[PDB]
């Protein structure tokens, strides 16, 4: 109200408005899931288009060969975080011959969003991304958020209606955590969770787009004909 | 090397050598050492291969930025100036560059010899080079105005021929090239161990030399 | 740009079956003042690798610090410190590669010759040297300073490629080391007669033997030496 | 005073066929009169079908092969996972070397892969950055020794055919795979006899459109 | 470069510059022009560094310019001479300074007056009735000492000059390949194409 | 953060006015009276020192004329510390330009240059215009006598007889009625002083309550001299011209 | 440094300094210019408020850039300095780094440029000036007629007014100059741009001032009594 | 007042959403992509009649295998054009070869958000950028002030960009003819015009592999005016 005019303003009750907008800004953005096993990470993204005349946005981004993430909200902020995340793995390897652990990498986007919350003149970033990977302590999937805080989990989704998937992930649990050695059931049940959450619209083959990294696997996005397998 | 360029009736020649070296050693037989800067625009290198290279081709760079900017093509004396310009920048920090910028424009056919120093000078007739004084010699005392473009493409080609033979660091092949007001005109490889056989016998010249 | 001051000799070292050895002796010169006498030039990092290092000992001493602060650093947020994101030889060498390449560049160099031994997690035996100039390469035998003109021949009749390291054991390999230490404390006008000794194994892990010396060694014969050639008394 | 560079030694040979090509280089690392290893790969794959060398300074050479797998990382990212070309290629390397012109790369560096006609393609640099488009290079140490022997073997120069003396020319008939490697191990063999610095392996990459081969060949350790 | 002479007669001011531009072993040219004119009844003439010549004079050029279209004045010969000295003295303490030397010959509209000014590398001005830099006045300063006249005329001027560039010609090693006279007066700034 | 406090003194208002450089002329509309006049022999320089005291030390005191060169003088309208700090850089301006050219300073490039610094406030660095008017009277070989004025705005203009600070309308007209272009230096004079005395918000014009000065050729042969007057000077142009 | 920013957008799309910068052209006095067939003619008001002014000295109106190109405007008059002085330093480094003059349309450019970069940088406010940039490209015998204002945006014209009742003279302009036959002579344009100031200026004593500008570097500025027979003929011709 | 970098509460950029407006009160301007190339066409919509049209330059070469067009604050584009021929140019430098139209239109879009308090506010105008490349062929590309990018079939942005928009939803199809699309751009600009579009208030432009990108002659788009009226009035 009178404490939304920036991000450096405390409301009354402890609030950071200009985050919880940056917060908002996710929530009108596009559905993206993600989940993981023991071998394998996957992220599905529903692209949004403009108009029919339009291309579908791309939602999902390359940051190593074993690590990569899916983005919900502004894609210019994407941008700039996934440039860092490139530069950030990109600098592990150059200097220590090693590949970026997914966790650090997640300490590291949280690191950079929380300065532009506390500092005057900036904005939070207005974008939402799950990250996911696959290091020496096997596959992983991140949640993060510009307010700063990156978690951890085995499935969740974000974006518009992201709650239906959410739930799906939440009761298959115990299932699509098992699915080790099999790529194509994993992505399957990623598909299946994104579909919870659409209205009207339902999964074309420009309209899909979906990623996987893994053992054996290097992070790959499958777009157009490469997804109409999965539809 | 041996590098020249001369202004004449029907344009302009261009006319270079091949050979590199690094020492007495011979690392090339057959290097460029003529830039294609735009259909109408040519530039010979001289000196440090990397410098002539790096630097014309940044030229080229900002000749085409000055078409897009106002719709038409650049001078050949305004091209010259932004390469000087170049050099001037750094200034004693070592580059070795003799460069001809050789084209076409409004005014005409246009030769600007540059160098690493900074100085731009316009002329009909330049050679840059180890072996630019063999290469003078045969210029000086057979070039005119009224020269036809066959005789023209000789003179240049001879004359580098002059400069290849006698000059230790000149040889291997011979780049021509011939600019007119629609554009320039490569006209060829030039092999100098079969051309001076060739010359020898038809013109009579090199009699010292058995064959 | 500078001058090395208080310096290390040799740093010797092989690769053999199950790992890897790397030996230095504890001498810090001064020029040709024998100096400081308790010197250790082999730096432990992890239970997994050992740096040995040559050269100037105040840059020593700062890469020990850098090498030290690196395990600190690493275990910064890190659960699996101990364990699957723990250093590797691979890592700390790059790191320090990196680090000496930079100062070369600069102009400032940290005047040494460095050799990482270590075991991968794979259980890939690891051996890399690393100099002043930001220089690296890999051998089954590396040495600096006079180890690599006089350790090295003694140490390729041994492993003389590749395919040598699975026939040798640690004895073996450790006896070469000694028999080099000794050969160096013969002829290297900078080197002592104490030195330290590591040996890293896939199976036994790290260890790092202290205070030992040159034994065993032939003076009798320079009783009959007598003169420079004529004199008979 | 303090020395920034050195000499690592080793040689490299870089030649393109009509539809391959190979890049070989001495896997010898010295420095003065020492052996600091016998295998110490000088020779690398790069990504997108292209294969390099930078001989001369180690540290030089590593840090510039390291940039430049850097450069296509960037390449791939910056435009869509497009293949870089060997002719894109070359030119982006002019402007490694280039930006230490004040400072160089001490090193003679050399390609090798395909160009966008299928056909097989060697580029070479000095260590300031002035490149070209070559059939045949020797680099390094005993570059001397051996670019004369592919003058003659190569491109078949100063032979000419039997019974004309003189007047008709060896036409230039082209080289396979297997022909080339046979003039790859026999300058080497000969660059090792004569050469001090070259010699314990001998390391050979074979591109063509089918991906990147490696060969591996024994010279003599003295 | 290397020859450029000065003389300041009754109503003008004559410049004398050589042609020949060498390098290496070669002249590259014999009609080079070293001077620019600086406002319609100002010449500078220059000698120096290869380079540095004509980047400086261009940037001395290009201030007076800049200058005369601000005011809608031009600004006297003594003005220009000193903006000019003190960019050379500017220069000497510089990082690397234009090793320049030169020469304004400038008529004084508002005096109406020729004016010679001298002005090396280092920032030295001196007004004189003839001069010259390098080792020029050497060889001439004789015959001008003894055949000047403050009341001579441009053709005296001329012919006196002539004799200078004889003695040059006779008596110096180099060969300058002549040179190119410029007369500045009263009506501006024109070249003698015969000489 | 800090821009919840910023007044921001470099905008324009609805109906394209700079609000600061309105409201520093509405200062300056308070401040003494000074007046220039231009004459074909000299220029003349006449203003009003503000409600003294008779404590004041007038002879050593300098609130209105101040002198830039041997050949160029100002007087000031407004705030005195702001007039002093552009006086200053105008004063090193003239030798800066002396230094280059060998030269003195013509009138107008000096003039171009203070006005330039006073436009520079008003477009960029959000800080407050200086609060002064100039009216420059000065020499040179090219234009002769020149009178110029400044204001915080940055906008300069030539003038012939000029006023700035109080009752500008009321002095401007009367100056426009009894100036003529054959006029002399001594009639000036007098015109500058009966415009004051008729404008004064003061019961009367006195000596203690004014500064005044001139710039003659009515020096020996053809070169200039600016004379600031003393306060027995004053007093005594005022019985001659016959005000007291 | 002050970076603060002046120049932004409204929840309608406009950008109210720049458009206030435009109020301030508005308020600025009538500048207009006329092209002809061989000639281009800049006048220029002067608000005769100003009486005792000193006319030798005081800043003229029509400013050359160049020695074949010329600038008049309308707005804040210290403001105009700053795009003069700058466009005149732009226009001997072009000389210097190409070896041509500018032509009149790169010139133009580069102002406009700059009045641009001042509706988007930081801590700085619009210039309050439109201007009438006029000339002859080197070697061309063409003749140059462009406009530049606050926001950015320059055009050519056949002929232009800005500045205090431009609306005014320019119904004029569009009623009485015909593109297929432009004013063939320097007299035919010259007393064309006087009869366009005559609808606005009051009297036609000191208030017009006129600068032709021809071909090769020939600009001259009309005397008040050569302007002052135009005022005359325009007049005798009026009554009937 | 507020920050320049503010969010809303529904999670948009004020700033952002103010210049999007802008836009809409610029002259409009029409791409559209077919497989013989892609047309780009505008409205120069001059002010008064004495302003010199062909001085009217919204349609504007980035390199001789791109193209582009504008709307709005047309001002603000000439900075964004110059980066652009900057980084066309620079890639050919670095690389020997064409740059693709996507990777020229990020480099533009970068600058879009470079704003606080870099400048001082987002651009007021939108671009249609068109081009052709060997991997993607031919493309048009719509580039916001957001910094945000689509690539379109086809694509109208100004003032009578909806009713346009819908136009273009009707008639594109994947084997229009480049004759049909430039017949197609002056057809739906002469309908959202307010004044009667001729060869001097409207431009059409093109760009195709073999010949580049192309300015059309105003005598050019005169004979495709009256093919158009013709084509009309045949049913
Ligand atoms: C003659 C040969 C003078 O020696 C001539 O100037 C050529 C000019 C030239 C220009 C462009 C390309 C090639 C050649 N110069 C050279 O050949 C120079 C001679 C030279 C050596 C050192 C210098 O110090 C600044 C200046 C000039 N040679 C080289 O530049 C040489 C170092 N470079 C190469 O040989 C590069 N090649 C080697 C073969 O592989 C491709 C790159
Ligand atoms: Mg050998």
């Amino acid at each position: 109200n009178n404490y939304d005019g920036d991000t450096v303003t405390f409301s009354p009750t402890g609030r950071l408005f200009q985050v919880e907008y940056a917060l908002e800004a996710i929530k009108q953005g596009s559905v993206t899931v993600g989940l993981r096993s023991n071998t394998h990470a996957v992220l599905v993204a529903l692209k949004r288009n403009a108009d029919e005349l339009s291309s579908y946005q791309k939602k999902i981004i390359k940051c190593d060969e074993h690590m990569g993430l899916s983005l919900a909200g502004l894609a210019p902020d994407a941008r700039v975080l996934s440039n860092y995340l490139r530069q950030q793995c990109n600098y592990s390897s150059l200097v220590f011959n090693r590949k970026l652990a997914v966790e650090r990498a997640g300490h590291l986007l949280c690191d950079k969003a929380q300065k532009n919350t506390q500092s005057y003149g900036g904005r939070p970033y207005g974008v939402g991304l799950l990250i996911i990977g696959y290091d020496k302590s096997g596959a992983h999937l991140l949640e993060f958020q510009p307010s700063g805080n990156v978690t951890e989990l085995y499935g969740t989704a974000i974006g518009a209606r992201s709650q239906g998937a959410k739930t799906y992930l939440e009761r298959t649990l115990d299932t699509f955590i098992k699915i080790d050695g099999n790529p194509d059931e994993l992505i399957k049940a990623g598909v299946e969770a994104i579909s919870q959450s659409l209205r009207d619209e339902s999964l074309t083959v420009d309209n899909l787009s979906i990623a996987i990294v893994g053992k054996d696997t290097p992070f790959t996005i499958y777009d157009g004909e490469a997804v109409a397998k999965y539809i | 090397t041996t590098t020249l360029a001369f202004k004449f009736q029907h344009g302009v020649i261009v006319a270079v050598d091949s050979r590199a070296t690094a020492g007495s050693y011979i690392s090339s037989l057959r290097m460029n050492k003529v830039i294609e800067i735009n259909p109408y625009l040519l530039g010979t290198m001289s000196g440090c291969a990397a410098d002539c290279q790096y630097w014309e081709r940044l030229l080229a760079k900002e000749c085409r930025l000055y078409y897009l900017r106002n719709g038409e093509r650049i001078s050949v004396s305004a091209a010259s100036k932004l390469l000087s310009n170049m050099m001037l920048q750094y200034r004693g920090m070592g580059l070795s560059m003799g460069s001809m910028i050789c084209g076409w424009d409004k005014k005409g056919p246009g030769l600007y010899y540059v160098d690493d120093n900074g100085t731009r000078l316009s002329g009909q007739m330049f050679s840059t080079g180890s072996g630019n004084t063999y290469a003078y010699g045969v210029l000086d005392s057979n070039y005119k105005w009224d020269l036809s473009v066959e005789d023209a493409l000789y003179l240049g080609k001879r004359s580098i021929l002059a400069a290849a033979h006698r000059d230790a660091y000149s040889g291997g092949s011979v780049n021509l090239y011939h600019v007119t007001e629609d554009g320039w005109i490569y006209h060829g490889n030039h092999d100098v161990g079969e051309l001076f056989w060739k010359v020898k016998e038809e013109e009579g010249s090199f009699n010292n030399v058995i064959g | 740009t500078q001058q090395p001051i208080v310096t290390g000799t040799s740093v010797i070292s092989m690769k053999y079956d199950n790992g890897v050895i790397i030996a230095a002796d504890n001498l810090g010169s001064y020029g040709s003042l024998l100096r400081f006498n308790g010197v250790e030039r082999l730096i432990p990092v992890g239970d997994n690798t050992v740096v040995g290092i040559s050269g100037d000992i105040s840059d020593m001493q700062h890469i020990e610090r850098l090498l030290k602060d690196l395990v600190t650093e690493n275990a910064y947020d890190n659960p699996l410190a101990d364990a699957e994101e723990a250093l590797e030889p691979s890592y700390i060498f790059e790191y320090l590669a990196t680090v000496m390449y930079q100062r070369r560049s600069k102009m400032n160099p940290l005047w040494n010759a460095i050799i990482v031994a270590g075991v991968q997690s794979n259980g890939d035996q690891f051996l890399r040297y690393v100099n002043l100039l930001g220089v690296t390469y890999s051998s089954p035998t590396l040495a600096t300073g006079f180890g690599a003109h006089m350790a090295n021949p003694l140490l390729r009749k041994v492993v003389d490629r590749e395919s040598d390291i699975p026939k040798t054991t640690v004895q073996v390999a450790e006896e070469a080391i000694v028999n080099a230490m000794r050969v160096l404390y013969y002829r290297d006008a900078r080197s002592s007669r104490n030195f330290s000794l590591a040996i890293i194994d896939k199976n036994t892990g790290l260890t790092f033997k202290k205070n030992l010396q040159v034994e065993n060694m032939k003076w009798d014969f320079a009783k009959d030496i007598k003169g420079y050639g004529t004199q008979k008394i | 005073q303090f020395n920034p560079y050195g000499d690592n030694g080793g040689t490299i040979l870089g030649i393109a066929g009509e539809d391959f090509a190979v890049l070989a280089g001495d896997t010898r690392n010295i420095t003065d009169y020492s052996i600091n290893s016998r295998y110490e790969p000088k020779v690398f794959d790069c990504g997108d079908n292209i294969v390099m060398s930078a001989n001369g300074f180690a540290a030089d050479g590593d840090a510039l092969v390291k940039r430049f797998k850097n450069s296509v990382k960037w390449y791939h990212f910056d435009h869509n996972d497009k293949k870089l070309s060997i002719n894109s290629a070359a030119r982006n390397i002019q402007h490694l070397l280039y930006s230490r012109r004040f400072f160089p790369y001490y090193v003679y560096n050399i390609i090798a892969g395909l160009d966008e006609d299928g056909k097989g393609a060697v580029y070479s640099f000095d260590p300031v950055g002035s490149y070209q488009r070559e059939q045949c290079r020797a680099g390094g140490a005993a570059a001397s020794l051996i670019m004369p022997f592919l003058d003659n073997q190569v491109n078949f120069k100063n032979q000419y055919e039997p019974g004309t003396n003189g007047k008709v020319k060896k036409p230039l008939k082209y080289l396979s795979v297997e022909e080339v490697i046979k003039l790859v191990r026999d300058s080497f063999t000969s660059a090792t006899e004569r050469h001090i610095q070259v010699g314990d392996g001998l390391e050979i990459l074979i591109v063509t459109k089918d991906g990147v081969r490696k060969e591996f060949y024994e010279l003599k350790r003295d | 470069m290397d020859i450029i002479l000065g003389i300041r007669v009754q109503d003008s001011v004559i410049l004398a510059s050589s042609k020949a531009v060498t390098r290496g072993i070669s002249v590259l040219k014999d009609s080079d022009d070293k001077t620019r004119q600086l406002s319609p009844h100002t010449l500078m003439s220059f000698a120096g560094e290869a380079g540095d010549t004509v980047q400086f004079a261009e940037y001395i050029q290009a201030n007076i310019q800049l200058y005369s279209i601000r005011e809608d004045y031009e600004l006297s010969p003594q003005a220009v001479s000193s903006f000019v000295r003190q960019e050379l003295a500017k220069s000497i303490r510089s990082r690397r300074p234009y090793q320049v030397n030169v020469l304004i010959g400038g008529y004084d509209k508002k005096k109406n007056k020729p004016e010679l000014y001298q002005i090396d590398y280092l920032g030295t001005k001196v007004e004189l009735p003839y001069g010259a830099h390098g080792y020029s006045g050497f060889y001439t300063f004789s015959l001008l000492d003894h055949h000047y006249r403050p009341d001579m005329t441009t053709e005296e001027g001329l012919d006196l000059l002539k004799l200078c560039v004889q003695e040059l010609e006779k008596r110096m090693p180099m060969d300058f390949k002549g040179v190119i006279v410029k007369i500045v007066d009263k009506d501006g700034i024109r070249q003698v194409d015969d000489f | 953060g800090s821009r919840r406090y910023d007044s921001r003194t470099t905008i324009f208002s609805p109906e394209g006015r700079l609000y600061q450089v309105e409201y520093a002329l509405e200062s300056i509309s308070h401040a003494g009276t000074a007046i220039g006049i231009m004459a074909s022999d000299g220029i003349v320089l006449a203003a009003e020192r503000k409600v003294t005291s008779t404590l004041l030390e007038q002879d050593t005191s300098t609130e209105k004329l101040y002198k830039l060169n041997d050949k160029i003088a100002v007087a000031v309208a407004g705030l005195t510390a702001d007039a002093e700090i552009l006086i200053n850089t105008a004063r090193i301006h003239a030798q800066n330009y002396l230094k280059t050219y060998n030269e003195d300073i013509p009138v107008e490039i000096l003039v171009r240059r203070l006005s330039d610094i006073k436009q520079g406030y008003t477009q960029h660095g959000g800080l407050r215009p200086f609060g002064v008017s100039f009216i420059y009277a000065g020499y040179d070989d090219r234009y002769g006598y020149q009178l110029y004025t400044s204001n915080p705005s940055g906008n300069y203009t030539g003038w012939k007889a000029i006023s700035v600070g109080a009752n500008t309308s009321a002095a401007q007209t009367l100056l426009q009625m009894d100036y003529k272009d054959d006029m002399k230096v001594d009639d000036a004079i007098e015109l500058a002083l009966k415009t004051l005395s008729k404008t004064t918000d003061s019961s009367a014009l006195t000596y203690d309550r004014l500064e005044f000065a001139t710039i003659r050729k009515g020096a020996n042969d053809g070169e200039v001299y600016q004379k600031i007057f003393k306060p027995q000077e004053i007093k005594d142009i005022l019985v001659k011209t016959g005000i007291t | 440094g002050y970076d603060r920013a002046l120049s932004i957008f409204s929840p309608d799309g406009h950008i109210f300094q720049v458009e206030y910068a435009l109020e301030a052209v508005k308020r600025g006095t009538c500048a207009v210019g006329v092209k002809g067939k061989n000639c281009v003619v800049l006048g220029c008001e002067r608000r005769s408020t100003l009486k005792l002014q000193d006319t030798r000295i005081t800043p003229s109106k029509v400013s050359k850039i160049d020695s074949h190109v010329v600038l008049s405007f309308s707005g804040l008059n210290a403001d105009s300095r700053i795009l003069i002085e700058k466009a005149r330093v732009e226009a001997q480094s072009h000389r210097l780094t190409l070896e041509d003059p500018v032509t009149v349309e790169y010139l133009t450019r580069y102002v406009a440029g700059v009045q641009q970069r001042y509706t988007q940088s930081g801590g700085v406010r619009p210039f309050g000036v439109s201007t009438l940039i006029a000339g002859f490209d080197p070697r061309d015998d063409e003749p140059k007629l462009y406009q530049t204002e606050p926001s950015g945006i320059y055009s050519s014209w056949s002929a232009q007014t800005i500045g205090r009742n431009s609306k005014t003279v320019r119904e004029f302009l569009e009623k009485n100059y015909d593109r297929k036959e432009p004013p063939a002579t320097v007299e035919e344009c010259v007393k064309l741009t006087v009869r366009s100031l005559l609808e606005v200026v009051q009297t036609g004593a000191k208030n017009i001032e006129i600068t032709v500008v021809k071909p090769d570097s020939d600009i001259v500025a009309l005397s008040s009594e050569e302007i002052n027979q135009y005022v005359t003929q325009i007049e005798q011709e009026k009554q009937e | 007042d507020r920050g320049v970098s503010t969010f809303s509460p529904e999670g948009r950029l004020f700033q952002v959403e103010y210049s999007l407006e802008a836009i809409k009160l610029g002259s409009t301007a029409i791409g559209i992509a077919t497989k013989e190339g892609v047309v780009l066409g505008v409205e120069k919509r001059a002010t008064s009649p004495l302003l010199e049209s062909d001085s009217i330059e919204k349609i504007v070469e980035i390199d001789r295998h791109i193209g582009c067009a504008m709307s709005g604050l047309t001002a603000d584009a000439r900075s964004m054009i110059e980066h652009a021929r900057t980084a066309a140019v620079t890639h050919n430098l670095y690389y020997d070869e064409d740059i693709n139209v996507e990777s020229l239109t990020q480099s533009v879009c970068d600058l879009a958000l470079r704003f606080g308090e870099l400048m001082s506010r987002p651009f007021g105008v939108a671009l249609l950028i068109a081009g052709h490349d060997a991997d993607d062929g031919y493309q048009l590309f719509h580039a916001e002030p957001s910094g945000t990018f689509y690539r379109y079939n086809a694509k109208a942005i100004g003032s009578g960009s909806e009713g346009a928009q819908a136009e273009l939803l009707n008639e594109w199809h994947s084997s229009l003819t480049l004759k049909e699309a430039e017949l197609l751009v002056l057809k739906i600009l002469k309908q959202v015009m307010e004044e009667k579009l001729d060869e001097n208030n409207a431009q059409l432009s093109c760009i195709t592999k073999q010949d580049g990108f192309k300015i059309y002659d105003n005598e050019k788009t005169a004979e495709l005016i009256k093919e158009l009226k013709e084509k009309e009035a045949a049913e």
